[PDB]
């Protein structure tokens, strides 16, 4: 492999053995692996979807007070996430085939392959640093959610079989998620069975997610890096261009550079439509599903009291909730912030000691360099921190109206 | 320039390392106000006029002790800061603004210090030695005790509040200079230009593209010098003046003691003028790119080299950008944002007195 | 026919034969035709505000409760979309025809005629496209409101309406009955096909934009140096000319566009916000599956599918017309002659105006609109579900 | 008379006959006129600001419940308006006087002698309207306010100095205005002369207002079609530049028509500036009051039961703030749609079939003209319909908060 498949290599290697429906960069196109490969995704894939309703089957048929009902969305909808993101992967995967072949017979320029060399390790090195990041909270995420479980009484508010309008406390299985089996999972081999079963699902799950997540962070990472190259190398292509004691040979020259410039640029404008309309409406069903969360979640906050098992759980609810929107509301920032700069960056070079060629880049760099490179959810917003910061503003303005009117 | 050659030494860009150790000691003061104003909120038993009073003195400590670290960690980028304003000066307006703002916070601090006594030879319900009668918070390990112990306390309660006024008039005047050593180069730019625009002089038009080029770089240095101290502006201002409202109507309707206000009424009015110089002199800012602008639209245009034209036509291009001050990667600094923080600030209000009463 | 007239043919013909004002577009201009079209045109809008003002008479001498004053201003205000809408294009054919005659006698490039045909036709399916979601949502809402008052003494009819005569029992039943299915029937095509025009305008300057984006591209290869002649600077000042006359033609365009249904989307928007806060009080009494969650829910739905239509039309329009830029920036200008080098600036400096519809300054046609009006729904319903 | 202020003759003749600190445009200038016009000013100073006095007086010392307080002041913000534009006025004219005489020694170029006069002429039939509208607006306000207090009953409620706990209604005089004055205002010549001074103080203030807001519409007026007249003459000013089978002749005239173009762009950008410079804080000021004004209408629009008269004050408050918003709202967004459009005429020439000075100056006039001219109210805001707009909503959404929450 070469190009951005090379540089994500461990991505695509962690999604094919996840078990999303990917059927490309693999080394071993026979019929037994094939055959291998398609059992192992669909029995992925009915498990996910049978705990799914699973859990969402012990959320109306066991609901009685409105708590228990916020309790069991509020989870519902956290795995919505996942639900949604392995179906739109699975039957989606050409768009993302797309985007991760844009940079494949692309080359530097001789003149700028060190700084193309320099920017391309550094993109290297975020995406490494990305995925140990989001490696590390998917772990810590999936431990605290078995630790959780054992440090509260497992009861469940159940009415009263006996009087009129009173309540029970039952008890229930200890598990990692309220769910409903087929078979009895209160004790034993069941028992068993369904904690290695909930346990293999939240890690599955949040896997998924968070791989959806990790690879669009890294889209827009190596869009970034681009960007920052191409600003760099301004200044030796004007430069090229000087007057100091132009030929043929000089004027081919920096012909060839604004040549290579021009279309690395289009090639990342290019890159950035093409992760719009990959992973565009994924954002969009993203937001739709953690603005109920995050509402459903600040009511939740307002009956926190003293330090317990459901202020921990509220918490890091809330808080996993809103890293997920701002691990791609930063790098749609800082993809806006360095595709607005790169004006900036064009103006601040000697373009004024330079050739009348250089010039005409420079002024069309101005003109085009102006409006910033934009990653929106389905043309319904605009991926920046301007997103997060009023979602987090709204979420604080109904978290204080529960806590004032109520 | 009375208080920003002060602001210089006592960020260590100068020389002069003794106003640097006088930097260091008022951190320690400050750090060791913080700590003990923590202790007494946490580990010490005190009623709720003396709660709010102590809050609001750990408030005011952890941002002084916050700018005092802001200022600090950017010696260098103040430094080539101070260099590029060292060849023009500013407009006399910025200057007699500055000349405002700094006798104002010394009458302030003096006020501030001195109301303890009037109001410890007034109400005589109340005696020196107790909650109010000091600067700030009690919280001296020393016990109320004869006249000269009183005054010494009152004296080292009073250098905290004079800090706190130094390290305000040190952010209020600073933006103030730099905003205007920015404006005055950038008239010096335009008349660069309008000259250039006399004698088809394309050599004088390189050097006004260079003078801007250089302005724009230090117009670079100054987001990344003022990023910090304005946010926590922002931010901190927005809470205390809803916490501070919230105080100045309870004690109004006398759930807690009144002499509260003698903070409230000067720790908010040390407030709304922080945010206030920097989002009227933010959205000043934005003004400047449209005088090259119009200057550039000119007759001469059509008389020019015709590579004249095109370094005319790639200012005109990079000037038709305001010069924005973001910081934070969301916050715009302008009287918009002004407005904007009023609405947080009366629902913080709204919050606490719902809560309250 | 041809031009714009032709491609939209059968909008334009539906228009005519459901009863709105048409004078132009008719190829039988004799004494008795047209009077007979005015006399079917009265008696139609005739037909409509008697029924309108019969449906607010038992709106205010009729109503008594609170809820039953929120229902009966639902269904005024659900109805008086099309009020407006019929005399908005009754007494306003003049800007309607002029937007259909700005594509009169526009002919394609003959090195460009290709590429015009390939976006000329997509346009077209699009603009049928349309007109088939429209044919059948419509109907549906014809056919789901004959199917919803069957399902829950009042004498009963598809809208409470007063009537000088009594129709409760005998023909006089009857004759309400086929009466409000006709007025319910019009009024629907109206105010759906009045949409339908505006997105067909919508669609057809997106396509003739694409179309010029694509064609920069060849117009650059031509003015290239590749190892100028006389006639190949012909060829492509010929080619500038062209390119400038089509992008002047859709900004002259999509500006006939604003200013043709621009205040019809105020009036719109004015109309259908109320509905909205009516429609999100009324969603706070859902009480499982009855009439009464039917009818919020249809309400809801076809006021949003309203507005949607349009929305997202103007969002495409806004997006695509600010990709002209990028398009002016794929194309190989760098190896062009200094003429293209000056077209290509000239257009990159005009393509920084994204082509924005506006509701009469107000506001902006586009999905942000529509996600804000869907916000303030739901915020309003929250509000009165935590209040209650 | 020449320029601007021959245009706007009426406003000023007006302004002057109407008490406002102006000394300029007269023809009189003795040691006896002077001293009379500054006589005049004073009186008419003393009288508005001691009846506004009164106002505030009674509002303090005779309000008892939170609804006559809301009452009160919704009176005395209403006036405020006029208070503070007459002191801004007669302590700002210095900056009147430059915006009125920025166009003082402009003349069209020959080439364009015709299509300016098409213009100035229309620009005056606008302002002639807008002199219309406003002295029909006042004079209509005045009268209902005349009418409006002989159809209720003139009681006021004070607390009962018999009982504890109740209140009762007391006879008051029926006057325009709830005012205190050193003399009894209940019958006779008190009552003669308080009436007559309040009817002559609410016209007179009302038409203080309204000329300000008149003068900064007519300014905005002139400005819009200056920018109309030169997106006209661009088409003939290209066509001069075309190459059709330059001479010298042809070269000079293109030139100075040019020249005529480009100065007078300068000029409508240094007008608007102007315009921004004199009534750039009063705009500030005016929303500063409305916003309260509107905030204590909203509350009492609340309690509108029938109709009565409390609700036509309050429908009659609520229309003239709004109206006093949107007459400048209006005015600054024609401003910017007008200054924005330029480019787009520009562009719409045909520069391809033109020299290249023609292309040159196409480039150059759309790189100008491509950043609006707006208006904006010491830069706190901009005028436009957007910020009619955003108030309105404002007040709506108050409005409805106070009705659910109520
Ligand atoms: C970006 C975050 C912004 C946060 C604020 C945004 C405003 C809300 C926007 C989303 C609307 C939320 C939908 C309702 C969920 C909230 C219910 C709640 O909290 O009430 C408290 C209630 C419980 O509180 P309660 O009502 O019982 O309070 C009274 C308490 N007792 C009874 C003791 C007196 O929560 C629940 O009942 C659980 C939720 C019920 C199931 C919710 C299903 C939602 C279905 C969504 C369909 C799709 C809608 C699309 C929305 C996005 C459109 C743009
Ligand atoms: C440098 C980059 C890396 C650092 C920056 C990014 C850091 C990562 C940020 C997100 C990490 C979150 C991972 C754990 C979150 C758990 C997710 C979850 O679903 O929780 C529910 C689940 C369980 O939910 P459950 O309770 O509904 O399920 C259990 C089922 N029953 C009840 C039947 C047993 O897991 C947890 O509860 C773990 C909670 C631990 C959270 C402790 C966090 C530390 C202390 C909180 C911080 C205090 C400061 C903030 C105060 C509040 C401010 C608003
Ligand atoms: C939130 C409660 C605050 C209580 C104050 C008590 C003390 C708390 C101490 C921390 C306060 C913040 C310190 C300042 C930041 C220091 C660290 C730092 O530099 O990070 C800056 C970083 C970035 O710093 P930067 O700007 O220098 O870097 C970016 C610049 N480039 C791109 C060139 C690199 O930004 C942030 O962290 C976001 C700001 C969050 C903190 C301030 C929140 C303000 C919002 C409050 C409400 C605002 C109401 C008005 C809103 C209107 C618009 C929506
Ligand atoms: C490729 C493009 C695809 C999209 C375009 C095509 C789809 C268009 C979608 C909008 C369809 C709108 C037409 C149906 C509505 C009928 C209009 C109407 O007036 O109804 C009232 C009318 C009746 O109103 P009425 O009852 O008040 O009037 C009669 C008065 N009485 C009773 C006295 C006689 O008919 C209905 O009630 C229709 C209700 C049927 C609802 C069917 C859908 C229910 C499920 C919807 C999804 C659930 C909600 C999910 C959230 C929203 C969806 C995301
Ligand atoms: C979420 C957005 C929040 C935005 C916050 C910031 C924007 C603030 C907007 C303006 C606020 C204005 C505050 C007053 C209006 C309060 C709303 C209200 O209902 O009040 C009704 C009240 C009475 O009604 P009420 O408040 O008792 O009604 C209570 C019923 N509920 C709770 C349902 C609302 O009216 C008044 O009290 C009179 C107004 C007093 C305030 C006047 C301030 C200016 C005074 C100028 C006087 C004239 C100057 C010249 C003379 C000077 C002489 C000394
Ligand atoms: C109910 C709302 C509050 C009551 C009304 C408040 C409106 C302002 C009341 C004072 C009237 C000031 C105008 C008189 C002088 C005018 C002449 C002049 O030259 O002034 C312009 C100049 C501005 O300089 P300039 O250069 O822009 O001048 C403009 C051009 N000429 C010269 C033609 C006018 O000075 C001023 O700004 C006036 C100084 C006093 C400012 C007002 C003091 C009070 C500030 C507002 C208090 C309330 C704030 C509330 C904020 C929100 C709180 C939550
Ligand atoms: C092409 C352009 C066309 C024009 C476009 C612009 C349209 C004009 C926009 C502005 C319109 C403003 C109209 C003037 C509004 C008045 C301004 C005002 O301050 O209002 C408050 C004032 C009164 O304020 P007040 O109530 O506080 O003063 C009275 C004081 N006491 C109570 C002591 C007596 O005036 C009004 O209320 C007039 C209300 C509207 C008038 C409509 C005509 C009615 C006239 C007679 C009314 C008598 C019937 C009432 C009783 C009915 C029987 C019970
Ligand atoms: C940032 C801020 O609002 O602080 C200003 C604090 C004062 C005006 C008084 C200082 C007095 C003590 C330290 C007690």
């Amino acid at each position: 492999k070469d190009g951005l498949i090379k540089d994500l290599w461990p991505n695509i290697r962690l999604i094919q053995l996840s078990g999303l429906f990917i059927s490309e960069y693999y080394d071993d196109y026979s019929g037994l692996a094939v055959l291998f490969r398609k059992i192992y995704s669909w029995i992925t894939a009915i498990i996910i979807y049978s705990q799914f309703i699973f859990i969402v089957i012990f959320m109306v048929t066991k609901s009685n007070d409105s708590d228990q009902l916020a309790a069991g969305v509020v989870t519902t909808l956290f795995f919505t996430h996942s639900m949604i993101k392995f179906v739109y992967f699975s039957t989606g995967t050409k768009s993302f085939y797309r985007t991760l072949s844009c940079w494949n017979n692309t080359s530097p320029h001789p003149l700028f392959a060190e700084s193309h060399s320099r920017f391309h390790a550094k993109s290297l090195s975020r995406m490494r640093q990305l995925l140990i990041i989001v490696s590390i909270v998917t772990i810590f995420t999936t431990i605290s959610w078995t630790t959780i479980t054992f440090f509260g009484e497992s009861v469940w508010k159940v009415p009263d079989p006996e009087t009129f309008n009173q309540t029970m406390y039952v008890p229930v299985p200890r598990l990692m998620l309220h769910s409903w089996y087929p078979w009895d999972s209160g004790h034993g081999l069941g028992y068993i069975v369904a904690f290695v079963l909930q346990f293999y699902w939240v890690f599955i799950t949040l896997s998924h997610s968070n791989l959806m997540e990790l690879l669009f962070s890294s889209f827009l990472v190596h869009a970034c890096e681009q960007l920052q190259h191409l600003k760099e190398i301004l200044n030796p292509l004007i430069e090229l261009s000087a007057t100091l004691d132009l030929t043929s040979n000089q004027e081919v020259l920096v012909r060839s550079a604004i040549k290579y410039w021009v279309e690395r640029h289009k090639h990342v404008v290019k890159y950035v439509s093409l992760i719009t309309e990959c992973y565009g409406s994924a954002l969009l069903f993203h937001m739709l599903v953690s603005t109920v969360i995050l509402t459903i979640l600040a009511y939740q906050a307002t009956k926190i009291n003293g330090v317990n098992v459901f202020a921990f759980s509220t918490i890091g609810y809330l808080m996993y909730s809103f890293a997920q929107i701002f691990m791609f509301c930063i790098h749609g920032n800082e993809l806006i912030e360095e595709s607005s700069s790169v004006m900036e960056a064009a103006y601040g070079c000697h373009w004024y000691d330079g050739s009348e060629e250089a010039k005409t880049f420079v002024q069309i760099v101005c003109q085009q360099c102006q409006k910033p490179l934009i990653v929106s959810g389905a043309k319904f917003f605009n991926v920046s921190l301007d997103l997060f910061a009023s979602v987090l503003g709204a979420v604080v303005t109904y978290f204080m109206v529960l806590v004032q009117l109520k | 320039i009375d208080t920003i050659n002060m602001f210089l030494q006592m960020t260590g860009c100068t020389d002069s390392k003794a106003m640097l150790y006088l930097t260091y000691f008022e951190f320690l003061i400050t750090f060791y106000y913080l700590i003990a104003t923590y202790a007494s909120i946490v580990h010490f038993e005190q009623s709720v006029t003396i709660q709010l009073f102590a809050l609001l003195c750990m408030l005011i400590e952890c941002v002084i002790l916050l700018n005092i670290t802001f200022r600090l960690y950017h010696k260098n980028h103040i430094r080539e800061m101070h260099q590029y304003s060292r060849r023009l000066g500013i407009p006399d307006s910025y200057r007699s603004v500055i000349n405002v703002i700094t006798k104002y916070h010394l009458i302030a601090s003096n006020i501030f210090v001195v109301f303890p006594v009037t109001y410890a030879i007034f109400c005589d319900s109340v005696r020196v030695g107790d909650p109010f009668t000091f600067p700030f918070l009690d919280v001296l390990p020393m016990h109320t005790d004869n006249l000269a112990i009183y005054a010494c306390k009152y004296l080292v309660y009073a250098i905290s509040v004079y800090i706190a006024h130094v390290e305000l008039c040190f952010i209020n005047t600073t933006f103030i200079y730099y905003v205007g050593v920015l404006k005055h180069r950038l008239e010096t730019i335009v008349q660069t230009i309008g000259e250039a625009f006399a004698d088809n002089d394309e050599q004088k038009f390189k050097y006004a593209i260079i003078q801007h080029q250089k302005l724009l770089s230090y117009f670079n240095t100054m987001k990344i010098v003022f990023s910090k101290p304005i946010l926590l502006s922002m931010s901190f201002n927005a809470i205390y003046f809803g916490l501070t409202t919230s105080f100045v109507i309870q004690a109004i309707r006398g759930y807690i003691n009144q002499a509260i206000l003698s903070i409230c009424i000067a720790s908010s009015a040390a407030a709304v003028i922080n945010i206030t110089i920097y989002t009227f002199y933010g959205s000043e800012l934005m003004d400047l790119h449209d005088k090259i602008l119009h200057v550039l639209f000119d007759n001469a245009f059509f008389y020019v080299s015709k590579s004249f034209k095109s370094s005319i036509l790639i200012m005109m291009t990079r000037v038709t950008i305001p010069l924005k001050f973001t910081v934070g990667y969301i916050f715009t600094i302008n009287l918009n944002l002004l407005l904007k923080i009023l609405k947080m600030s009366y629902t913080v209000l709204n919050v606490l007195l719902s809560s309250e009463t």
